[PDB]
DNA sequence: CGAATTCGAGCTCGGTACCCGGGGATC
DNA sequence: ACAGATCCCCGGGTACCGAGCTCGAATTCG
């Protein structure tokens, strides 16, 4: 038998035999409602076409893929099963403290043994052989360890002298034990801290831990005095770096390394991973070779939930702990990750299910394997189906859509509290494997809802298209429509267990949609293929794709400047005691001043208004002025042997006067890990001018995606409480780019201000001169922006000499790997606030920043029509020419004067907006607007929100409770008497907040909904933007801008059948035109 | 230029705003309707309804043509058409120029104001000019017919009348004119009574032999008369119809009115 | 004797300033 | 057990003072 024993199931003779009593009509119309609940004393099953397999034998041959090697240990491989792999292909690195008694009978050199002796770090690699074979490679001999100064570890305590004493220094309250000379070694090497360029090299002692305990060290127990230095490196972290070029994703071969040492495959019985061919080599048994450039078949599962609620309500969104609330079925489509493929298709059914003849014709016609259904009897016989196929097939890469919130959580939650099944085997390693999904949802600081698995690499695609588009709410069907142009056809939950408790003609239209739902899924995971770009920064970091998915920008941004640390002779210090002791000294904290914006010349600006952008500014100030933390000096002592202006630069940033030392006496961090990333964001700008319109898109969001990551470096800088903190250096990089930005100003206006030093300077622009006169004003700044408005030029080539600008003003002001470019040039700006401009590019596309416009929330009603509103004044000529004239005369001077006559356009489609909202025809989905949880919902100051309010009438409601950063839609109901008594049974002019509702509750139900809500916040959007024009007060065009809607006035009609009923007579349109007058002429005698 | 030009020249001028002078900061929610005839100011004041005719003699020169308009008067939802006239507002006013350039449906009114400067001299203040536009589709219902019994009750006893009157609903007043020229107003905690005519308790009106007991039920006569605080001088019957109407006439230089309904009786 | 002004106490609601929180722009 | 930054605008919900409102409990005044 094994020696590692196996802990997931591969026999069950016992279990919790739940399975809604609807499947069996053997019963009459009483016994229909309700769930079953009792242990069985028979071995799960499996029926897929009428045939009976129990579902944990592995043998003749199953319903799914066995991609396995083992099963329980019995080696289910053809006899004589011996590859030879040397060249692998690795994806998931983990690592395991296995132990020197735990593996006596694995028989394996000694060479190995006497690495884990005590105890020690295996480093698993794991990954696939080109031919198809899963490899799992085990590799030893690798230590975590932490430095520590020699002086501070030879005053507190007072080699093996430390050793003995942090050995036992450990005990108390003991969770380790028998802990040795043999667990650690010290040995006194010399290396300078990172920080600041006064600081000399010293003397400081590797603590080499044995296995993972460097973290109780470094916890606060050893000695809190002494200043561990690198203590959060992992074991996988100093496998990365040290031996040289090895990357984390990314082909290896098994190279025979020293001594003409090999490496050692183990035997069947003692791999340590459910794979195919498992190895035992060193540190150096692997090389890195390059050249080949593949991803050898991994095969990506992408899997889907439905589930049923029951007992006593049946609209009741389902809840994992219930024992009732059960999953009826999941799709799971495996798929090939090297040529896209689809195979297999499976869908697990709990009791009968059929499939529409459309669903496998439409499948056939597409070319797609036929679905393969089981039928199993039993709620818990199906998840553990399906937990043997994600333990036998082995998917290496996972997808889903919100899979890391319902689907995992709901089938964990599922089998640990109500099965009792371990989870921990069901990950690549047989046993004492992690599989755990962490929420946010837990009143915490983190952003990411993870869940780690044992060598799965589980990319949601929630996740993913919610970082890649910028989409109002992104639920499947919208995200579907959205993204791929398609029309889904969606089953909202309420209506599952009216389509169950039928017979199996309607299981297979639930079949159905999890099946085009999950396929759905497939379709946008090979469009974004996220795998291949996690895994470019994964290779370029030296993390994993599981933390590189996971865990931020500051452990990419760290474990690369770790890199250039330890080959400079320098150390990265760890300062812990973070934010639950906070910041020792014994609304929104800024660490730091941040960046300038200059003043809008507000308006809208028909001349050429062309724009200036410094080149990823940020990166290029941490180059062109090397700040790091290691050239920090901030006192003046230590830079007094080098002179002013060509070895330091001294700026006062809070008043520090902080020194930074020049490039050639030292040489930054910051900008040598900078160099790196940069020109991975110019490969990504490279393939952008060759590719198609809709396939570059995706490679000016990869671009974008490293241009957060590298300037993540200056964030990472500039954190507080973070891996490395430095905000000397982050307010520097902030400083010289304010300081930049004003420079380019002093020098556009000061330079080029009469045309005729632009004729002396580019005497290209003799024929540029359109007739106006000429001023060359910058008007709007941002972190890196300048908008020059060049008045009396004309529009054709500014962009180009305006390269030639941007090549003048840099050469002339900048150091050189400063670059301003001219990167667009606006005709027809509006430059309605300080973020917030919408200007239309020469000849072409129209550029709307941040206008209300291009953000989640507001309802996509009121963005169609302030879109058109937009359109109406830059496309088109006559409200153009308007919008110019109503800036002759001040904001007050157009309330008296008319509009100009040219804006009779602009107000027909608010006008019309008004006739719109109005129709009882209108469609709530269009009037939803939507906002973002963003936080637990009891970590809120401000409780009185809409959205809110909308997530505690949905939890109330026994509805779906939207996790933690889901956009929870709402549509604000009509104030009446109903919305009143609701706010009282639950606690006059309401608030926006208590009028929230759920549109799933707007329809089945039919409210009404706030037409004078959704029509004033039409015009307070439409007046954000066109304040603009009027004076850039809101007052005046929100005064200007509602003279257009009719206005109409009614006696409220009750009073008017009495006032009627009183003989009196209704004049104007409640009559009509000819009654109006005679009548009002009678009046008048009546009351003269 | 403009068709419908209306203007208050200085004289006139000052005999509207004297005229408007008393309804401080009513009627301005009004709802202007004009047509040939001169131009009527409506409004709901405490839930009943108020009116105020402006006819030609009573500013300078009126000129329309077209469908009657009207306007809401609150322009720009703070400012209000008929401020000009509110007797302290712009204080040594002089020519305001009304007028109306626009056609059918879509008319818009332009009120300019001038403002003296003492030699004769005056400063149009272009800076509070206003700019309002005809309601499109407007249904209002104003009083018609002719009184039967219109008695002038005058600028005392429309304080006793109105101090008969009640609290709240409780207590419905019942003004009950009798044969030979009663014309009690009766209620439960006091009685006022009068002699109705064709020594200062002489009530003097036409055709008061119609004899009529009416009740009335709105707790709010006292609270609108008061405050429009009008010297009295008619009250206005229309006891033919169903839920006879009680209107209530000023007769100082303005002419403001104010319809009550009343519950079914004579 | 008379009941016709007032400068006091209640009103609104504008319109300030405030926070928050959503969600953009910029690295 | 977690982890880029700051700047900035709007919108919703408070919480004031306050200027303008009539609306009275003394009134000065006929
Ligand atoms: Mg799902
Ligand atoms: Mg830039
Ligand atoms: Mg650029």
């Amino acid at each position: 038998g094994p020696t590692q024993r196996h802990t997931y199931y591969s026999e069950c003779d016992e279990f919790r035999f739940i399975a809604p009593r609807v499947l069996d009509e053997d019963a009459p119309p009483e016994k229909r409602a309700g769930v079953h609940d009792g242990h069985l004393k028979r071995a799960p099953k499996v029926y897929c076409g009428g045939d009976e397999r129990d579902v944990l034998r592995v043998g003749s041959g199953g319903f799914w893929p066995r991609r396995s090697r083992l099963w329980g240990g019995v080696d289910h491989a053809p006899a004589g099963f011996n590859p030879t792999v040397t060249v692998f292909h690795v994806y998931d690195i983990l690592e395991n403290v296995e132990h020197a008694y735990g593996m006596r009978a694995a028989q394996f050199h000694a060479r190995f043994m006497d690495a884990i002796t005590p105890t020690g770090t295996v480093i698993t690699l794991l990954g696939l052989t080109p031919e198809g074979h899963r490899v799992a490679v085990h590799v030893y001999g690798t230590r975590q360890y932490f430095y520590m100064n020699k002086e501070e570890v030879d005053r507190h305590l007072q080699d093996l002298c430390e050793r003995m004493a942090a050995a036992l220094r450990e005990s108390p309250g003991a969770s380790f034990r028998g802990i040795s000379a043999d667990h650690f070694e010290a040995e006194v090497v010399e290396r300078t801290d990172v920080y600041y360029y006064e600081t000399r090299p010293a003397l400081f002692y590797r603590v080499y831990v044995r296995s993972g305990r460097v973290l109780s060290y470094l916890c606060d127990n050893f000695c809190p005095a002494i200043k561990k230095y690198e203590g959060g490196v992992d074991a996988t972290t100093r496998f990365i770096l040290d031996n040289p070029g090895f990357v984390t994703f990314g082909w290896y071969r098994l190279k025979p390394g020293r001594n003409n040492t090999l490496a050692q495959p183990r035997a069947p019985m003692a791999f340590g991973t459910s794979s195919d061919v498992e190895f035992n080599c060193t540190a150096d048994n692997l090389a890195i070779e390059g050249g080949m450039s593949d991803l050898p078949a991994y095969k990506l599962m992408c899997f889907d939930i439905e589930c049923k609620a029951g007992g006593e309500d049946e609209l009741a969104f389902p809840v994992a702990g219930h024992p009732e609330d059960l999953v009826i079925q999941i799709s799971c489509l495996l798929y090939d990750l090297s040529t896209t493929a689809l195979e297999h298709v499976l869908l697990f059914s709990l009791g009968s299910c059929d499939l529409p003849e459309s669903h496998l014709n439409e499948l056939a016609a597409r070319g797609l394997p036929t679905p393969v259904v089981l039928e199993f009897d039993s709620e818990f016989e199906m998840l553990l189906a399906f937990m043997t196929l994600v333990k036998q097939y082995g998917p290496e890469f996972v997808t889903g859509y919100n899979i890391i919130n319902f689907d995992w959580p709901f089938l964990l939650a599922k089998l640990t509290d109500i099965y009792k099944v371990p989870l921990d085997g069901y990950g690549r390693m047989n046993g004492r494997g992690v599989f755990r999904v962490w929420d946010i949802g837990q009143s915490h600081f983190q952003k990411r809802s993870k869940i780690k698995v044992n060598g799965m690499v589980n990319i949601d695609m929630y996740g993913i298209i919610t970082d890649k588009i910028k989409l109002s709410s992104y639920k499947l069907n919208a995200v579907a429509e959205a993204v791929l142009k398609d029309k889904k056809k969606d089953l909202s939950y309420r209506d599952i267990p009216a389509y169950y408790a039928t017979g199996p003609a309607q299981r297979g239209v639930i079949g159905e949609y999890c099946i085009q739902d999950s396929l759905l899924v497939g379709q946008l995971f090979f469009k974004f293929l996220p795998h291949l770009e996690l895994s470019a920064v994964a290779r370029l970091a030296g993390i994993n794709i599981t933390r590189t998915i996971y865990d931020g920008q500051q452990i990419r941004v760290f474990t690369c400047l770790l890199r250039l640390a330890d080959q400079k002779g320098f150390i990265l210090p760890d300062t812990q005691g973070r934010f639950r002791g906070a910041g020792g000294e014994a609304g929104r904290h800024v660490g730091y001043q941040g960046a300038r914006v200059l003043d809008p010349t507000s308006g809208f600006h028909v001349n050429p208004v062309v724009v200036f952008d410094f080149a990823s500014l940020y990166p290029s100030i941490i180059q062109a002025h090397n700040l790091c933390f290691s050239t920090l000096s901030l006192r003046a002592d230590a830079v007094a042997h080098l002179e002013a202006g060509k070895d330091y630069l001294e700026i006062e940033v809070g008043g520090r006067r902080l020194f930074f030392v020049k490039a050639h006496v030292r040489e930054s961090l910051l900008s040598i890990l900078l160099r790196d990333w940069l020109a991975m964001r110019k490969q990504i700008r490279s393939r952008i001018p060759q590719s198609s319109p809709e396939e570059a898109v995706l490679l000016d969001k990869q671009q974008a995606a490293i241009k957060v990551v590298c300037n993540s470096v200056y964030g990472f800088t500039g954190v507080q409480h973070g891996l490395l903190p430095c905000l000397h250096v982050a307010a520097t990089v902030t400083t010289i780019g304010r300081e930049m930005l004003l420079a380019t100003r002093e020098y556009v206006h000061a330079r080029w201000a009469a045309f005729e030093q632009l004729l002396a300077d580019f005497p290209e622009a003799a024929d540029m001169r359109a007739p106006g006169p000429y001023s060359m004003r910058i008007i709007y700044g941002d972190t890196d922006s300048i908008f020059v408005l060049c008045r009396g030029l004309t529009a054709a080539g500014l962009t180009a000499m305006g390269d030639k600008m941007a090549s003048h003003i840099s050469r002339a002001l900048f150091l050189p790997p400063i670059k301003l470019e001219c990167e667009k040039t606006f005709t027809k700006l509006l430059l309605i606030a300080k973020k917030k401009y919408i200007g239309v590019i020469y000849g072409g596309k129209m550029l709307i920043k941040g206008v209300d416009l291009v953000r989640k929330n507001n309802c996509a009603f009121i963005n169609r029509t302030s879109r058109a509103l937009v359109d109406l004044l830059f496309y088109d000529d006559t409200v153009s020419g308007a919008a110019a004239a109503l800036a002759e005369r001040p904001a007050e001077e157009w309330l008296a004067r008319p509009l100009p006559e040219g804006l009779q356009a602009f107000g027909a489609v608010l006008v019309d907006a008004h006739r719109r909202i109005t129709d009882p025809e209108r469609d709530i989905q269009d009037f939803v607007l939507t906002a973002e949880l963003s936080r637990h919902p009891r970590a809120y100051t401000n409780k009185r929100l809409a959205h809110l309010t909308v997530y505690y009438k949905l939890m109330a409601r026994r509805a779906q409770v939207p996790s933690i950063k889901d956009r929870i839609p709402y549509v604000i109901v009509a104030q009446t008497r109903e919305v009143e008594e609701t706010v009282a049974r639950l606690a006059r002019k309401l608030l926006v907040s208590e009028l929230a509702e759920d549109p799933a509750y707007a329809i089945a139900h039919g409210v009404a909904l706030n037409t004078d809500y959704y029509f004033s916040h039409l015009l307070g959007a439409a007046c954000v933007t066109f304040k603009a024009l009027f004076g850039n007060n809101a007052k005046i065009t929100e005064s200007l801008l509602k003279r257009f809607i009719p206005e109409v006035w009614h006696p409220p009609d009750d009073v008017a059948a009495r006032l009627r009923a009183a003989g009196f007579g209704a004049v104007g349109a409640g009559a009509t035109a000819e009654e109006t007058r005679r009548m009002l002429h009678r009046a008048f005698d009546t009351l003269a | 230029g403009a068709p419908c030009q209306v203007v208050l020249q200085g004289a006139e001028l000052n005999g509207i705003l004297q005229a408007f002078a008393p309804l401080r900061t009513s009627l301005l929610d009004s709802l202007l309707v004009m047509g040939d005839r001169g131009i009527l100011i409506h409004n709901t004041i405490f839930g009943e309804q108020v009116f105020l005719p402006l006819e030609h003699s009573q500013f300078s020169r009126y000129r329309w043509r077209g469908p009657t308009a009207a306007f809401l008067s609150l322009v720009d939802q703070k400012r209000s058409l008929l401020s000009v006239f509110r007797a302290n507002q712009y204080p040594d006013l002089r020519r305001v120029e009304l007028a109306i350039t626009g056609q059918a449906p879509f008319r818009t009114l332009v009120q300019r104001i001038w403002t003296t400067t003492s030699d004769g001299e005056a400063v149009e203040l272009a800076s509070e000019t206003l700019m309002k536009r005809e309601l499109t589709s407007f249904v209002v219902l104003v009083p018609q017919g002719t009184p039967d019994v219109q008695l002038r009750l005058t600028r005392p006893q429309l304080t006793k009348v109105l101090n008969a009157t009640g609290a709240d609903s409780a207590t419905p007043t019942t003004f009950e004119l009798g044969v030979n020229g009663k014309f009690s107003v009766f209620t439960t905690s006091t009685c006022v009574t009068f002699a109705a005519r064709e020594n200062a308790k002489t009530v003097y009106g036409e055709n008061t032999h119609r004899t009529f007991s009416v009740v009335v039920d709105d707790c709010s006569m006292r609270a609108v008369l008061r405050r429009l605080q009008v010297a009295g001088g008619t009250l206005k019957f229309f006891l033919t119809t169903p839920v006879p109407s009680l209107c209530v006439t000023a007769t100082g230089p303005n002419a403001v009115s104010a319809v009550f309904l009343l519950k079914p009786q004579k």
